[PDB]
C-alpha cells in the first residue's frame, strides 16, 4: 500500500477512496454512471477518449478537482494503452457496439482490443480487471455479437485469470437503446438498471470476494416481450439488433448475482415513468416465469 | 439650497400663438426630429473602438493583475516565509509552508495561491516587507481547466523571471507613493 | 540544477518527486511538470564575499527601499563570514 | 419555571394544531407529484410526512411545538404555491448518498466514525 | 483524398460557429458591468460577430458572470439544458471559478463547474473587458481546433 | 478638401508592400493605417506609432507569422507581446526599449512563451512539500 | 488636535435631556437609557413596550421620529435573553437619530410593528430567517434570503460559517442534489486576540 491510496475521508466528492481506475468506454451510456459512482466518493479516474473534446464535457463535473484525467488514444495504436493502464489499480472495460462499422468488426471490438487491454494491465502490474458482457453470451447464438462476447471472455481469462466478468441483461435508462428503440415507432425478458449495474461494478472495484468470478445482473421480475412493448406503448434498423431482441433471457443457475455485491434490483415499473415521459405528446405488467 | 424640477414659475398663456406652437409640436413631430439629428451627428463622428489584439487599452504602473514571486539581483529569492500575506489575504487564498534550507536560511518549501479565491486586492504586496510578491500587470492568462489557476512556488517564480523587466520598472515608478 | 530521478522526473528546488510507485504521476502524462531551473541556493553561492574595514556593517539589499530592512551584522569572528538573513550576502572584516 | 406562552396553553391544543397541519399536508401531497413530475409514489410521500412528524415526537414544550407548526406551515406555503421545485422537494429523500452504517464494525473498518 | 475536403468542411463549419457566437449573458453580479463595458465602443463585442445579448433559446455561448448561489443554481442548470447544442460556457470571475471571496459561505456554489461544464475560465475580481475578450477569442480558437467530421469519418 | 482625403487614402493603400502586403495587413489586422516604426522585437513583431490618432489607437503592433513553432498567420494573441513592449503598448510609458532599455539580469527569460492553456507544454499543479510521515518497513528475512 | 476627533457637548446635553424626557414619560417599558461618547442615544426597553414607544416617538410632536432607518438583531449567547433587537430611527424635523433596543430569546417572540412602520414587513422576515426570532401579527413571515428548504438560522453564533450542506449536479438523477459538506481546504482559524490589555477604561473587575 502507498499512502497516496489510503482511503481518507467520509465518502464524498472531496474525499479519497484509494481507487485509481482506468476506464475504457466512458463516452457511452453506462460509463456515464460508472464514472459518477467512482468520482462522487473520491476516486482517481483515467478516461481515454477517441471522440472530440465536446462529447466528453458531461464528465468534467461529476468528479472533484483533479481526480479526472482525460487523455486520448486509438484502439489500433498500442503504446496509447500503457499510458492509461499504468498508474492504476483497477481497469474497467465497457466497450461495445450494437452494429459493425468499416474499421471495427465485432471480432476486433469484443476479442482483440480487450485482450490487449488486459495484456497491458498485467504488464503494468495492476491488481483488478473488470470486463462486461451480455447475459446471453454463448457461441450458439443467432447474433455473432454474443459469439464474440463469449469468445472474448475466454481470450481475456487466458491473460488475466483473476479477472471479473459481469453479464447483465438488456439495460434500461435514459439515452438507452432499448426502451427508446421500442418506442421510436415465446420471448421473456428480465432487464436491469444502469444504476444497479454501476453500483455493482463500483462495489466489485473494492470487494475482495469478486476476483476470478462471473456475475449475472438481472432485474427482479420477468416479462413477455409483447406485454412489455404494450406497457411501453401504454405509458407513452439493424439485423443483429433485432436478433438480440428476439432472444429470451436465461435464468442463470446459482451464478453469483447482483445481491452478492450488495446491490438491490430496482424494478423497471418505477423508472419507466421517468424514462418515457419524453416520448409523449395505466396498470403494471403481469410478471411471469415461462 | 434646493431647486425645482418639473415646476413652472407661473401659469402660461393660452394665446393662439402658443396653442398653435404646441399643436405644431404635436402634429409635425418636432421634438423627435431632434433626436434623429443627434443620432445622425453621432453617425458622422469617429468611434471610440480599437483593434484589441493590435491596439490595447491604456493602464497605469499600479495595475493589479497576475502574480509573481521576485528575486534579488544576485538571483536569490526574496520570500523569507513571514506569512503576512497569508494572514492579510481576505479570501484565505495563500497557503505557505516553510523550513530551514540546507544553507541555513528562512525560505519556503510551499507557496500556493488560488486564483479562484484571489479578489486581486494587493494587500499581499502591501504587506510583504521585502517586495517579493507583487500583483503584476498581466491580465491575459485565461485557461480551459480549473486546475491551471491553482498556482505554486514554481509557477509564480517563472512568472517573476518572465515579467521582471516590467515589474521592476513599474515599481521604480510608483514606490515613491507608497 | 534539475537532475532527473529514476522514474524520469525532474527534481525541484525542494526535493519533491512522486515516488516511482505513485499514482499521482498521471497528471503529467501527455503534459509536463513545471519546474524552475534557476536555484537560488546556487546563484547566491556564485556570488563573492564582500570585504569591509569595519567590524559592523549594515545591509539593505540595494536601493534604500526596493531592498529590505537595514540590518547590522558583526564581523568579529574571522573564522567564518557574516551572512544576511534577508539577502544571503556574506561579509568579512579583512 | 413559569413562562410566557406562544399560540397555545397546553400540549393538547398544540397537538390539535399539529393534527390540522397534518390534515393539510396529507391532503395536498399528491398535487405536488402531479404538478411537478416527481418519480416517487404518494405512499412514499406520505410515509415521509409521517417520518418527519414523528422525528419531533419527544417534544413536550407547547412553544417548541408551536414554532415547528409555524415552520411546517411556511414549508406548506412554499410547496402549494410553486416556489419550491423538484429539487427542493427531493432534498428530503437523499437519493444520492449512502448513510453512516449503524454498525460499530461498519464504522471502525472504514473510518474513525464514533 | 476525402480527407482534404473533410478537413475543409470542418474548417468552414467551425468558421461559422466561431464567427457567429451568440451569448446568453447570465449576469448575476459585479462581473457583468465589465461585460457591458466590453459591449461598449472601446471593445465592441458586436465587432467580432458576438451579439450584445440574445435570447437563451437561440444562443450558442453562455457567460456566467458573478456569484452563483444555491437558490440560483437550478435556474442556471435549466437554462443550460434549454440551450441548443452545440453550446459552450465561459466562467467570468473568481465567484464563478471557485467561489472567490465567498468560497467559505453556506449559500454559494464553489464553482459553476459543479452545476455545468465549463470551457474557458477567466480570472479576476473583476477581470477587465480586455481579459474577457481574450477569453472569448480563446474560445474561438478552441472551436477552430475541432475535428468532428474527421472523427466521424475515421470511426 | 475631399481630394486631399482621397490622396491620404491612396497613400494609406500603397504605403505597404504592394498588393501582397496590403492584403496581408488588411486581412490579419483589419486596418491599413500608416505609422512610424519605433522598433522590432526578437520574435519578428513590429510596433507602430502615430500621435495624431486618439488615445488607444496611437500605438499598435503587427504580430509575427511564427512564434516558437506555431503558425500565427491567423491565430494571434495579446500574450505574444513580451514585457518590455507590453509596458509601452498598454501606455504605462512614453519611452520604448530602444531608448529606455531594461535591466540586463540573468534568470530573466530570453525566450518568451505565450499562453499554453491547452498545449502539451502547459501547467499541471502539484505539492512541493516532501512526505511528512515516514512509515515502518520491516526486514526481508523472517525471525 | 489634528489626529483626534472633535468633541461637541451640546449634542450630549440635548440627548441626555431627551433621554430623561422619554424615560419619565414612559417609566414603564423603559430601562437603561444611555448616551455615548460619540453622541448617540440608546434607550433599552421591555418587549411589551415596542409599539407604545415607537408610536410615541413617531407621533409625539417633540419627537417626530418618522423614518425607520433600520431594524436589526444581535446574538450574544452568554445571556439568557440572547437576541438583542435594535431599531434605528430618524427624525427630519430635528435632524436627529435614536436607537431603541429590546431583548428576546428562542420561544419568546416580539410584537410586530408593521402597523407603525411598514418598512419592517421585510426586516422582520429577515430577522426570522437569519436569527430565528418570531414576530406576532405579521401578515407574511417566511424565508426571504435563504433557500426554500434551508433548515437553520445562519447568522447566529453557533451556526458554522460554511454550513451543514452543499449542492452539486448529479447526472444520474439530473438535478442539483444536496449533500454533506466536504471541503478541499478547511477554513483556517487565526487566533489573533492579544494577551495585553488595550483599553483600561473597559477593564472588568475580577
Ligand atoms: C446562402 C449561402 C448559405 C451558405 C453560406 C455561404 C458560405 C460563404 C463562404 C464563407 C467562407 C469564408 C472562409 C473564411 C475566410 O474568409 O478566410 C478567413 C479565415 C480567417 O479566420 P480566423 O478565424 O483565422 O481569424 C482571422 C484573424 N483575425 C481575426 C485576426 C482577423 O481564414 C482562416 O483562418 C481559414 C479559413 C478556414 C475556412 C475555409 C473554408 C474552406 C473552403 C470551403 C470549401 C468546402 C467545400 C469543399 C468540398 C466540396 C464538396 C465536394
Ligand atoms: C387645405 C387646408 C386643409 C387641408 C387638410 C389637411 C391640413 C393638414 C392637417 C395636419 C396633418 C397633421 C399630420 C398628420 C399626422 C398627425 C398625427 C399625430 O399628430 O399623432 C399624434 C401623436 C401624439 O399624440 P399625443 O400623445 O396626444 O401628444 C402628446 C400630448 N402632449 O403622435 C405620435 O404618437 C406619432 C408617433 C411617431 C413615432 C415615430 C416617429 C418617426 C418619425 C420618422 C420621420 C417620418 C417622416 C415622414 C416620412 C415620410 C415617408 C415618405
Ligand atoms: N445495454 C445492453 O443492452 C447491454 C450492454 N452491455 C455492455 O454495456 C457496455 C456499454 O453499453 P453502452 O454504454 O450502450 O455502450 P455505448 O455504445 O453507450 O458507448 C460505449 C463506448 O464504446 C466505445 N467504443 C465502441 N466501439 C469503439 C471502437 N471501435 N473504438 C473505440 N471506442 C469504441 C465508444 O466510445 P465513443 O463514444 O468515444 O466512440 C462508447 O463510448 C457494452 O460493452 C456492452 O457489451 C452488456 C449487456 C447488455
Ligand atoms: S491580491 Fe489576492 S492573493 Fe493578494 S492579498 Fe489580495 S486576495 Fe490575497
Ligand atoms: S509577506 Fe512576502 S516575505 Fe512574507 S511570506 Fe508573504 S511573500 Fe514571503
Ligand atoms: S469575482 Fe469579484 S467582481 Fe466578479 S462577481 Fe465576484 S465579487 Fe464581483
Ligand atoms: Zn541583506
Amino acid at each position: 500500500l502507498h499512502h497516496a491510496v489510503i482511503p481518507h475521508g467520509k465518502g464524498g466528492r472531496s474525499s479519497v477512496s484509494g481507487v485509481v481506475a482506468t476506464v475504457f468506454g466512458a463516452t457511452g451510456f453506462l460509463g456515464r454512471y460508472v464514472v459518477n459512482h467512482l468520482g462522487r466518493m473520491g476516486s482517481q479516474v483515467i478516461i481515454p477518449y477517441r471522440c472530440d473534446v465536446y462529447d466528453i464535457m458531461h464528465l468534467r463535473l461529476m468528479g472533484d478537482l483533479g481526480q479526472l484525467t482525460f487523455l486520448e488514444w486509438d484502439a489500433r495504436d498500442k503504446d496509447s494503452i500503457r499510458k492509461a493502464v499504468q498508474h492504476s489499480n483497477v481497469v474497467i472495460n465497457l466497450i461495445g457496439r450494437e452494429w459493425e462499422t468499416r474499421n471495427f468488426d465485432f471480432e476486433d471490438v469484443f476479442v482483440n482490443i480487450p485482450r490487449a487491454i488486459a495484456q497491458a494491465s498485467k504488464e503494468a502490474g495492476v491488481e483488478r480487471f473488470i470486463h462486461v458482457s451480455h447475459l446471453n453470451a454463448s457461441m450458439k447464438s443467432s447474433s455473432k455479437s454474443l459469439r464474440s462476447k463469449a469468445v472474448g471472455e475466454k481470450e481475456v481469462r487466458s491473460v488475466f485469470p483473476e479477472a471479473i466478468i459481469i453479464r447483465p441483461s438488456d439495460i434500461f435508462g435514459r439515452e438507452d437503446r432499448f426502451l427508446n428503440h421500442f418506442a421510436n415507432y415465446k420471448t421473456v425478458k428480465q432487464p436491469v438498471y444502469v444504476a444497479d449495474v454501476s453500483k455493482g461494478i463500483v462495489n466489485a472495484t473494492k470487494d475482495p470476494d469478486a476476483v476470478g468470478k462471473t456475475f449475472a445482473f438481472t432485474g427482479p421480475n420477468r416479462y413477455l416481450l409483447f406485454h412489455l412493448v404494450k406497457y411501453i406503448f401504454g405509458m407513452t434498423t439493424t439485423k443483429d439488433k433485432v436478433e438480440r431482441i428476439h432472444i429470451s433471457d436465461v435464468m442463470p443457475t446459482d451464478l453469483p448475482g447482483l445481491e452478492d455485491l450488495g446491490v438491490q434490483p430496482t424494478p423497471l415499473e418505477l423508472k419507466s415513468i421517468e424514462v418515457l415521459r419524453r416520448h409523449r405528446t395505466t396498470k403494471p405488467a403481469k410478471t411471469v416465469n415461462y | 439650497t434646493y431647486k425645482y424640477v418639473n415646476k413652472k414659475e407661473q401659469e402660461s398663456e393660452v394665446d393662439m400663438k402658443s396653442a398653435t406652437d404646441n399643436a405644431a409640436r404635436i402634429l409635425m413631430w418636432t421634438e423627435l426630429i431632434r433626436g434623429l439629428g443627434m443620432t445622425l451627428s453621432y453617425l458622422f463622428r469617429e468611434p471610440a473602438t480599437i483593434n484589441y489584439p493590435f491596439e490595447k487599452g491604456p493602464l497605469s504602473p499600479r495595475f493589479r493583475g497576475e502574480h509573481a514571486l521576485r528575486r534579488y539581483p544576485s538571483g536569490e529569492e526574496r520570500c523569507i516565509a513571514c506569512k503576512l500575506c497569508e494572514a492579510i489575504c481576505p479570501a484565505q487564498a495563500i497557503t505557505i509552508e516553510a523550513e530551514p534550507r540546507a544553507d541555513g536560511s528562512r525560505r519556503t518549501t510551499r507557496y500556493d495561491i488560488d486564483m479562484t479565491k484571489c479578489i486581486y486586492c494587493g494587500f499581499c504586496q502591501e504587506a510583504c516587507p521585502v517586495d517579493a510578491i507583487v500583483e503584476g500587470p498581466n491580465f491575459e492568462f485565461s485557461t480551459e481547466t480549473h486546475e491551471e489557476l491553482l498556482y505554486n512556488k514554481e509557477k509564480l517564480l517563472n512568472n517573476g523571471d518572465k515579467w521582471e523587466a516590467e515589474i521592476a520598472a513599474n515599481i521604480q515608478a510608483d514606490y515613491l507613493y507608497r | 540544477g534539475v537532475q532527473v530521478s529514476p522514474s524520469g522526473e525532474k527534481i525541484t528546488h525542494t526535493g519533491q518527486v512522486y515516488d516511482e510507485k505513485d499514482y499521482r504521476r498521471v497528471r503529467f502524462v501527455d503534459r509536463q511538470k513545471e519546474v524552475n531551473e534557476n536555484f537560488a541556493i546556487d546563484l547566491i553561492a556564485q556570488q563573492p564575499v564582500n570585504e569591509v574595514e569595519h567590524r559592523i556593517i549594515a545591509c539593505d539589499g540595494g536601493g534604500g527601499a526596493l531592498g529590505h530592512p537595514k540590518v547590522y551584522i558583526n564581523l568579529d569572528k574571522e573564522t567564518k563570514t557574516g551572512t544576511c538573513g534577508y539577502c544571503g550576502l556574506q561579509f568579512k572584516q579583512h | 419555571t413559569s413562562v410566557k406562552p406562544i399560540f397555545s396553553r397546553d400540549l393538547n391544543e398544540a397537538k390539535r394544531r399539529v393534527r390540522e397541519l397534518y390534515r393539510a399536508w396529507y391532503r395536498e401531497v399528491p398535487n405536488t407529484v402531479h404538478l411537478m413530475q416527481l418519480d416517487i409514489t404518494v405512499k412514499q410521500g406520505r410515509d415521509k410526512v409521517r417520518e418527519m412528524f414523528m422525528k419531533n415526537a419527544h417534544v413536550t414544550d407547547p412553544r417548541v411545538v408551536d414554532l415547528l407548526v409555524i415552520k411546517g406551515k411556511m414549508e406548506l406555503q412554499e410547496t402549494i404555491k410553486v416556489w419550491k421545485q423538484r429539487t427542493h422537494v427531493m432534498r428530503f429523500f437523499h437519493e444520492t448518498e449512502t448513510p453512516r452504517p449503524k454498525d460499530f464494525l461498519s464504522k471502525f473498518y472504514m473510518g474513525h466514525d464514533p | 483524398r476525402a480527407e482534404y475536403v473533410v478537413t475543409k468542411l470542418d474548417d468552414l463549419i467551425n468558421w461559422a460557429r466561431r464567427s457567429s457566437l451568440w451569448p446568453m449573458t447570465f449576469g448575476l453580479a459585479c462581473c457583468a458591468v465589465e461585460m457591458m463595458h466590453m459591449a461598449a465602443p472601446r471593445y465592441d463585442m458586436d465587432r467580432f460577430g458576438v451579439v450584445f445579448r440574445a435570447s437563451p433559446r437561440q444562443a450558442d455561448v453562455m457567460i456566467v458572470a458573478g456569484t452563483l448561489t444555491n437558490k440560483m443554481a437550478p435556474a442556471l442548470r435549466k437554462v443550460y439544458d434549454q440551450m441548443p447544442e452545440p453550446r459552450y460556457v465561459v466562467s467570468m470571475g473568481s465567484c464563478a471559478n471557485g467561489g472567490g471571496y465567498y468560497h467559505y459561505s453556506y449559500s454559494v456554489v464553489r464553482g459553476c463547474d459543479r452545476i455545468v461544464p465549463v470551457d474557458i475560465y477567466v480570472p479576476g475580481c473583476p477581470p477587465t473587458a480586455e481579459a474577457l475578450l481574450y477569453g472569448i477569442l480563446q474560445l474561438q480558437r478552441k472551436i477552430k481546433r475541432e475535428q468532428k467530421l474527421k472523427i466521424w469519418y475515421r470511426r | 478638401e475631399l481630394v486631399e482625403v482621397l490622396k491620404r487614402g491612396v497613400q494609406q493603400v500603397t504605403g505597404h508592400g504592394g498588393l501582397r502586403g496590403l492584403l496581408r495587413v488588411f486581412f490579419r489586422a483589419n486596418d491599413i493605417r500608416i505609422g512610424t516604426l519605433v522598433g522590432e522585437d526578437k520574435y519578428g513583431n513590429k510596433y507602430y506609432e502615430d500621435n495624431k490618432q486618439f488615445f488607444g489607437r496611437h500605438r499598435w503592433v503587427i504580430y509575427t507569422t511564427e512564434m516558437n513553432g506555431k503558425n500565427t498567420f491567423w491565430d494571434v494573441d495579446g500574450s505574444m507581446v513580451p514585457p518590455e513592449w507590453h509596458r509601452w503598448l498598454h501606455c504605462m510609458t512614453d519611452d520604448p526599449p530602444t531608448t529606455n532599455p531594461p535591466t540586463a539580469r540573468k534568470f530573466i527569460w530570453t525566450n518568451h512563451k505565450f499562453n499554453v492553456s491547452a498545449t502539451p507544454e502547459q501547467y499541471v499543479p502539484y505539492s512541493t512539500t516532501r512526505k511528512k510521515i515516514h512509515e515502518w518497513v520491516p526486514p526481508s528475512t523472517p525471525y | 488636535r489634528p489626529t483626534v476627533r472633535p468633541r461637541s457637548d451640546v449634542t450630549h446635553k440635548q440627548l441626555s435631556a431627551f433621554g430623561e424626557y422619554v424615560a419619565e414619560i414612559l417609566p414603564k417599558y423603559v430601562q437603561q437609557v444611555q448616551v455615548s461618547c460619540l453622541d448617540e442615544l440608546e434607550i433599552c426597553i421591555h418587549p411589551d413596550g415596542v409599539i407604545p414607544t415607537l408610536t410615541f416617538l413617531r407621533d409625539h410632536t417633540n419627537a417626530q421620529f418618522k423614518s425607520l432607518a433600520d431594524l436589526t438583531a444581535v446574538d450574544v449567547p452568554t445571556r439568557q435573553n440572547r437576541f438583542e433587537i435594535v431599531y434605528n430611527l430618524l427624525s427630519l424635523r430635528f435632524n436627529s437619530r435614536i436607537r431603541v433596543k429590546t431583548y428576546a430569546d428562542e420561544l419568546t417572540p416580539i410584537d410586530s410593528i408593521v402597523s407603525v412602520h411598514i418598512a419592517a414587513n421585510w426586516y422582520e422576515r429577515e430577522v426570522w430567517d437569519m436569527f430565528g426570532v418570531f414576530f406576532f401579527n405579521h401578515p407574511d413571515l417566511r424565508r426571504i434570503l435563504t433557500d426554500y428548504g434551508f433548515e437553520g438560522h445562519p447568522f447566529r453564533k453557533d451556526f458554522p460559517l460554511t454550513g451543514y450542506v452543499e449542492l452539486r449536479y448529479d447526472d444520474e438523477v439530473k438535478r442539483v442534489v444536496a449533500e454533506p459538506v466536504e471541503l478541499a481546504q478547511e477554513f483556517r482559524k487565526f487566533d489573533l486576540n492579544s494577551p495585553w490589555e488595550a483599553f483600561p477604561a473597559y477593564r472588568q473587575p475580577p
